[PDB]
């Protein structure tokens, strides 16, 4: 059939084929048979173009996250672009109807929808002395042209980032009583989680991006001691801070 | 492929 099923056997070939893949997320079969109905002549005008399928939202739900969808809220629509790693998630507070997804396709195919940038949702508090960045709220916090901003990129799973986590703490907790708490942010990231501009090849990364000098962020090589972060920081803002 | 979680994957 035109909208076949996405699923562990058939995920390959759809991956193989060389086209972007259209996800029709819903949890029931009933659903998924009503949404494959209604979106049937879309598939048609775009065969050969792009791939649709239907895949199981109750089994396959994770699925979701690869396309910065969210895991809980189905049924749910997004394109990937195999070839060039993209994800365009359609807005899943939107009801799915033949007229939005069809406008959507049409988007996607004429060029006029970014490619989305995998986030976390911005924190609902930012309590406690270390800044939760994600992606959402990366260029507001890292690149605020005020603040010299020093920014941990670290994975949950990653042996160095657990060590260094109470330091960076202890470091956040010093700022923040400083009298530069209003200039120096001590931020970090999960960078598993989030996309984000930086070229991270291992984990921690550190960078200080300074005020007035966020093109030109400082790449953290020393000793990951509190005082050695302090005397970075000091020595690499613009604030001189301590 | 899939996960444990219900992951998608090739090979």
């Amino acid at each position: 059939p035109l909208i076949g099923e996405i699923g562990p056997e058939t995920y390959s070939d759809y991956m193989s084929a060389g086209i972007p893949l259209a996800y029709i997320f819903a949890e029931t079969a009933e659903e998924r048979k009503e949404l494959s109905d209604k979106l049937k002549p879309i598939a048609e005008a775009q065969r050969g173009v792009i791939n649709f399928g239907t895949i199981d939202a109750k089994a396959f739900g994770a699925h979701a996250g690869n396309l910065n969808l969210k895991t809980d809220k189905f049924p749910a629509f997004a394109i990937q672009e195999v070839a060039k790693n993209q994800k365009f998630p359609f807005d899943q507070e939107k009801e799915i109807t033949f007229e939005a997804i069809k406008a959507f396709v049409d988007d996607f195919v004429a060029g006029k929808i970014e490619p989305s940038i995998k986030s976390e949702p911005i924190p609902e508090k930012q309590e406690g002395p270390v800044t939760v960045v994600v992606a959402k709220n990366y260029n507001e916090i890292v690149l605020d042209d005020t603040k010299d901003v020093l920014i941990e990129f670290y994975a949950p799973w990653c042996g160095h980032c657990k060590a260094l986590a109470p330091k960076y703490e202890e470091l956040g907790a010093l700022y923040a009583k400083s009298e530069f708490k209003d200039r120096v942010v001590i931020a970090k990231v999960d960078a598993t989680a989030n996309d984000v501009p930086d070229e991270i090849q291992g984990f921690p990364t550190i960078k200080l991006y300074p005020a007035g000098a966020k093109g030109q962020p400082v790449t953290y090589s020393g000793s990951r001691t509190v005082e050695d972060l302090i005397k970075f920081i000091a020595e690499n803002g613009k604030y001189k801070a301590a | 492929g899939k996960t444990k979680e219900g992951v998608l994957y090739v090979g």
